[PDB]
């Protein structure tokens, strides 16, 4: 050892909690120097007074569960993502791959900053008044770099190596489960920053919060046949999220969206968050 | 017997008499990339003295009707120091950090500020007022570099989302009636285990004045605010020659 | 000129770290990459 | 079986088929200053990736009638690369050094080169050309940066002392017809085990044709020289804002 | 151990040798393969061919002891360094302390680059015809920073700290011991650099091979009345060296010296190394 200069915690662990946490009983206390009723906000740690070294309390067992607080049970329902019609006029659509076009879903998602899950999809599909007329259906999932069918009878929708389902307007809607395919380790919902290097620009403004790990491709449907078909079709998108791990909480959304790429508000009816009265005295 | 604290990194040590306690953000302390979740091939670099320091950026004035200023990280300190070019000479980074604010006054005035670190703060416009413009925030705003920008419409925190929880973040406060400081320590926290340090900007932090300032007539009307960073555990990868932004 | 592909790898030319990967080879397999159904005929009767 | 070789170091590899063996300068193999011998209090740092790897300088061109060129060192260094950075923004440095001198030429071709290490090479004037004269050599002449300086009397070597007896200093030969490369590994020679690296020049690297480069007409009339060298266990101490000189 | 990165030669060792080494016998050789005739001096090692393996060789046992060669005995020989003459003309000299006034001990040091040394100083001093005066004569060595006497009655002459001897015309020469005082490990006689920081201009050129390790302060002798002595004084002081370690040798200089502080030669008599002669065939 000729360098003696060369040779040279984690806080807290998890546990399992099936019930809420019981009430021990207590009685009154009279005492100097011990306080647990006086706090100190100021240092980001939330305070640990019980109900029992306040008041006396009697002993209650309770046992109300908490599977409902899970995330598994919190995301594992299938939420309306996308409403794709062809009236587009040449039989078929090519819809790119966006999750963020309907509020009710994009609010419980942005609760969370990184996610990690598989989805399982189900296409329900009726002509724009709910009736039906029997018709021969294709999907078909383009990954980024393929190429995309460009009219009603390309070579691309040859599907010899594309996943594709084939399905009847008269049938059971159609369903299939899909794996997690980000090349980094989760899917992000915020991205702050640039995705290329070099200068930018009021030309190239608009790059700001698009990440690549995100972006799937595109998704695109047709009438089998090869003449114009003369119903018009709708189609509506349901996703189920599973096997659901999550990070780093965020605040929600008080304000309503405006587009689906940016967090971009109104700026002059500012909502503000709770509903007002009247006076501070009277409710 | 713990309002005092001492914290000394490289060759830099920060002394406070009247001070909370120390926060470390989601109970983790920074620490070199294990081999388990690397990726990156070629050995890294590791400068360990010239890099793990306390650098202090500069200083804004507390008025009696201000906003709120932000800080983007680490585009703060990329044109300062060693650390201003070793990011400029690689690729890759990774490094935590070590927040420290400090703002004094006397026992005359009042005021709370509230401290906190927000990680992928992506910033938002007012959509050209009547909310049809698909605007964008320019390159001044979104990295303004070690002078920092104020916030406009801070009760939204010109993100949409409302000030009232910001706490679930970590976070401290400066009650000018007790303490004068406070200190985060922050873990590094990415989907990737190295990124680009001119492209990425990891978190960033809040100072939002909630109580307003205020003094009677003749106290000293000039009350600044200081803020002193430290990366803690740096690392570095895939040279290249200097290229700034 | 010997018609063998070189066996030089990452370490003899620069210096490397450790990294564990474990990426699986598995959709490089010949079973893999065949087994889809493509279409092979279009037969009409007018 | 030894005539091809390989040195790899950092993040780049020199090959040659036809060279030398290897000169290590007084037998002693460069190292890091050990305990016993140091006299600075601060922790060192030790970039050990970034700045240990082979930086190639400029090309010169062998001509007839060449005289000889002079590079002085780490001069050469101080303005490329991160080692340009940390030898700005500290006080002392130390590191060791290997020098690769490439030359190639066809078997068509004769010349012979000697290269060799001179330290403590301290320049001086032709005193005003009759000898009253106290001149001095300027600051172009005597720290040339990485472009170098060419000689006027090489026969004295513009120091007094005769090139006779050069090789009494660690040295190697180009000779055209054998090999075409020339390499030495220096240590770490001076009377303090740190130094500054803006005020001080611890050797020169000499290059100096003996027999003339001589060839028929209709062959490559364009005969370069390329050297390329590399620091080998660089340590720097006492940081300090960055100065240039 | 979590980073498996983290964890992670001398040459030849002196001997001693006190005569020259013996010869061996030999014979003649017929073989193929090997021989110790041929050499490559590019690789700048040296032959290491004898004289058994070209020629055959008897037996010879050499006592020739290799004593004179030493470091030692080539440089504990007082030579002269100075001379001082007190025509000045005030009674007192104070003379800079700089060893490389005379040409024949400045080439022999010169030698090599680093010495490290202590010294042994000798003050011989008479008339300047050789004729001998009783008088009474004071030597005083003065630091670097220490206050300088500048007349001959001055407050310097007092010696409170001062190391100083008191010696006559007539007595055997004064002699003194000076241990090894630089700053630095070693003296140097080259130092490429400027010892400042700062920029080098025109008006500061003259600042290049200065090393501050090496000046030592001043010398100054008086008469020590307070009077005007009659008679001219002309001292001459000798220097030898002992306990010596060196390193790093160079090549010895061949043209005359100019200065005493730069490396600077005539530039148009160059003299060549060698006595030139006739032909090359003719001796
Ligand atoms: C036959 C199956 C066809 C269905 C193919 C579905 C694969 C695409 C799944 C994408 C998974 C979510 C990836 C990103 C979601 C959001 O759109 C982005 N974060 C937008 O910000
Ligand atoms: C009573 C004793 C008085 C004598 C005091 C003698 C002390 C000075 C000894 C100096 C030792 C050599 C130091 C440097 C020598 C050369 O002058 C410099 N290298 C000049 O280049």
């Amino acid at each position: 050892d000729p360098i003696a200069d060369m040779i040279d915690r984690s806080l807290t662990a998890l546990q399992v909690l099936p019930t809420a946490a019981n009430t021990e009983a207590s009685s009154h206390r009279l005492g100097t120097g011990v306080v647990p009723a006086l706090q100190a906000a100021e240092t980001g740690a939330s305070s640990n007074a019980s109900d029992k070294n306040l008041i006396e309390t009697r002993c209650v067992l309770n046992h109300h569960s908490t599977q409902e607080t899970a995330i598994g049970n919190f995301f594992s329902r299938a939420g309306l993502v996308s409403i794709i019609t062809m009236p587009n006029t040449d039989g078929y659509v090519n819809w790119d791959i966006d999750l963020m076009g309907y509020a009710q879903l994009r609010r419980k998602c942005e609760l969370f900053t990184y996610m990690r899950f598989d989805a399982e999809f189900t296409f329900v599909v009726a002509k724009p008044n709910g009736v039906l007329v029997p018709q021969l259906l294709q999907y078909m999932y383009v990954p980024p770099g393929a190429p995309k069918p460009t009219s009603r009878d390309s070579f691309a929708w040859q599907t010899a190596t594309n996943p594709s389902v084939f399905v009847k307007m008269t049938d059971p809607p159609a369903q299939v489960s899909v794996p997690f395919m980000s090349p980094a380790s989760a899917y992000q919902w915020f991205y702050d920053g640039y995705p290329t290097f070099g200068e930018h620009l009021q030309a190239n403004d608009l790059d700001y919060g698009q990440c690549p790990n995100n972006m799937m491709g595109t998704f695109s449907i047709r009438t089998v046949g090869t003449e114009k078909s003369p119903h018009s079709i709708t189609l509506r998108v349901y996703m189920r999220i599973k096997h659901v791990r999550a990070w780093i909480p965020r605040p929600l959304r008080n304000q309503p969206y405006l587009f689906k790429t940016n967090p971009n508000y109104k700026g002059n009816d500012i909502k503000c968050t709770s509903t007002s009265r009247d006076k501070i005295t009277t409710l | 017997s713990d309002r005092v604290a001492q914290l000394t990194i490289g060759n830099s040590t920060i002394t406070t008499q009247e001070a909370a306690n120390i926060v470390i953000a989601y109970g983790e302390w920074p620490e070199y990339c294990p081999d388990t979740d690397a990726t990156a091939v070629d050995k890294p670099t590791r400068p360990d003295v010239s890099v793990n320091r306390f650098f202090t950026l500069d200083t804004k004035s507390w008025a009696k009707d201000s906003k709120g200023w932000y800080w983007k990280f680490p585009d703060v300190l990329t044109e300062v120091g060693v650390f201003g070019q070793n990011a400029q000479f690689h690729y890759l980074y990774r490094s935590g950090f070590c927040v420290h604010v400090q703002c004094n006054a006397s026992k005359f005035h009042q005021g709370a500020l509230l401290v906190a670190v927000l990680p992928e703060y992506v910033l938002g416009t007012i959509a050209g007022g009547t909310g049809n413009e698909n605007s964008h925030p320019p390159y001044a705003t979104t990295q303004p570099g070690q002078v920092g920008a104020v916030l406009t419409h801070p009760y939204v925190l010109d993100a949409g989302i409302p000030l009232s929880q910001l706490t679930v973040c970590p976070h401290q406060w400066i009650n000018l009636r007790t303490n004068n400081c406070a200190t985060i320590i922050v873990p590094y926290m990415n989907t990737v285990p190295f990124d680009s340090a001119l492209n990425h900007c990891n978190f960033g932090l809040l100072v939002i004045p909630v109580v307003p300032l205020d003094f009677n007539a003749g106290a000293t009307s000039e009350i600044p605010i200081t803020v002193t960073i430290a990366p803690m555990c740096a690392e570095f990868a895939g040279l290249r020659q200097a290229v700034k932004q």
